[PDB]
């Protein structure tokens, strides 16, 4: 409750120091041994939503994955094993673009180069404006699948990067899948972006450990 | 000449009002709402009955009694809390 | 029950919508009257 | 006569805002002008000429929940309206370059004067004037 907010010399050296290599030991063993089956059982049950996710994607609704736990592996299985093969073998091999947001070295201009090559037949926003006018006359057929891990990533949180991704969902021939971890993530989007994103929300909390994202920030600083 | 008598028909009406007032004063700087404050409701009901020269404390007399007593506790509160108890006791 | 809870939490359309009477409740209503019907 | 009685140098319901939007702005002005000392004294059941001070996002949500007409909670719409006000520039942040909302060091302040908020509360029937 809100009333719980208004109603509110030790040092870490007093704790036993643990080396970086020792830290990875305990984490790896327990991430596999502890809560192994129930999380796998939940994952297998959650696979039953693939037809609904696949149906929603075709209608033009972006899918946002949120909840406690890592979501990198879940997005990998959905797009590669279920989404991409089914579209090709039902519309008649669809390329899938994977963007990592947990890496702070990501650059938006480098990402846009792939988009131009994969979709545009041979000032980023001006090029995007040309694409919208092009795909209006194009048939409503899914051509490229876009997955954006960590849409709250440190290099992705920035307003300029957010604007670039938001304009892409206007074109119906692109499929967008995104995941977030920050609690105040919806604050990053106003009406102008939420309308463009056209999200359909799913709470996919799985308590999956974030080993991959933990690599880019050192625990020894703590 | 007039000494109105009582019948325990509206016991639920008064008792729950007494409990409600006590609950809202458990953590708010306000009147010392105690047993002596409940007695005012009954005695002030007697006055209303004794205004009609009736010998019986009717349901209506307690209705005037409860409204006067409860409103006093609501009015003597801070602004930020007064508007909330305004609606919490709308039954009375 | 657990599957209904997880389906409701996940927002899946597989979970039934409670606008009609449930199958168990209507079955009980039918049977309690059929047993006294003949 | 009416030409001279007004300068008419002005360029011309002044701000179309949702119900969630109106309470969001009302709560913020309290944060920007009331000391943190008085948060518990007034709202818990236990300067008009100065420039506004900064405040944290947690202070805004707590006060917004405290005065909203049982709890309101913070769904996507509440944050959706809050971000729009920043886009509408009725609330300012402590940065100018490479805006990142989720960075913890950024603070918030009110960009709306007293006179506008006066009329907002009237359509809300919230008596702000008694809190000072």
């Amino acid at each position: 409750t809100f009333e719980g907010y208004f109603d509110q010399r030790h040092t870490m050296s007093m704790a036993p120091d643990v080396t970086r290599e020792e830290f990875s030991l305990v984490s790896n063993f327990f991430n596999e041994n502890f809560q192994k089956r129930p999380r796998q059982k939940l994952f297998e049950i959650q696979k039953k939503m693939f037809p609904q996710y696949w149906f929603e994607l075709t209608q033009g609704f972006s899918l946002l994955f949120y909840g406690v736990g890592s979501k990198r592996n879940f997005l990998e299985e959905f797009a590669i094993d279920y989404l991409s093969p089914k579209i090709a073998y039902s519309q008649l091999s669809i390329p899938c673009l994977i963007l990592n947001g947990y890496n702070p070295s990501c650059n938006y201009r480098d990402v846009f180069k792939e988009i131009t090559d994969l979709l545009v037949p041979a000032h980023v926003i001006l090029q995007i404006q040309k694409m919208i006018d092009f795909y209006k006359n194009q048939p409503l057929d899914i051509k490229l699948i876009l997955v954006v891990h960590n849409l709250d990533g440190p290099s992705i949180r920035k307003n300029t990067f957010q604007t670039m991704l938001s304009f892409l969902s206007v074109i119906r021939q692109i499929a967008i899948v995104a995941s977030t971890d920050h609690i105040y993530a919806p604050l990053l989007w106003d009406n102008m972006k939420a309308q463009n994103y056209n999200f359909v929300f799913h709470d996919i909390s799985n308590f999956e450990p974030s080993t991959v994202e933990s690599t880019f920030q050192d625990v020894m600083k703590m | 000449k007039i000494y109105p008598k009582l019948h325990q028909m509206d016991m639920d009406k008064v008792s729950r009002v007494y409990a409600d007032l006590r609950r809202e004063s458990i953590s708010t700087g306000s009147f010392p709402i105690t047993v002596r404050h409940l007695e005012s409701i009954l005695r002030i009901a007697e006055s209303f009955a004794k205004m009609r020269l009736s010998e019986f404390v009717s349901s209506y007399d307690l209705d005037r009694a409860i409204k006067v007593v409860v409103d006093s506790f609501v009015d003597a509160q801070k602004v930020s809390v007064r508007r909330q108890l305004r609606r919490s006791f709308a039954i009375y | 029950r657990y599957d209904e809870i997880i389906f409701r939490k996940l927002g899946s359309m597989l979970q039934t919508t409670n606008i009609l009477v449930t199958d168990d409740q209507y079955n009980i209503w039918k049977k309690r009257i059929e047993m006294d019907l003949a | 006569i009416k030409l001279f009685l007004s300068t008419d140098d002005n360029l011309s319901q002044t701000y179309d805002l949702s119900i969630i939007s109106k309470y969001l702005l009302i709560a913020s002005y309290i944060c920007s002008y009331l000391e943190p000392r008085y948060d518990a004294s007034i709202f818990s059941r236990k300067p008009r000429y100065l420039q506004p001070s900064l405040f944290a996002i947690e202070r805004l949500l707590a006060i917004f929940q405290a005065i909203f007409p049982s709890l309101m909670k913070a769904n996507i719409e509440v944050f959706q309206n809050l971000s729009e006000l920043h886009t509408l520039k009725l609330i300012a942040t402590t940065m100018n370059k490479n805006i990142d909302y989720l960075s913890p060091k950024v603070r918030w302040k009110v960009n709306v004067p007293w006179e506008i908020i006066k009329e907002i509360s009237e359509s809300v029937h919230f008596n702000i004037s008694d809190y000072f």
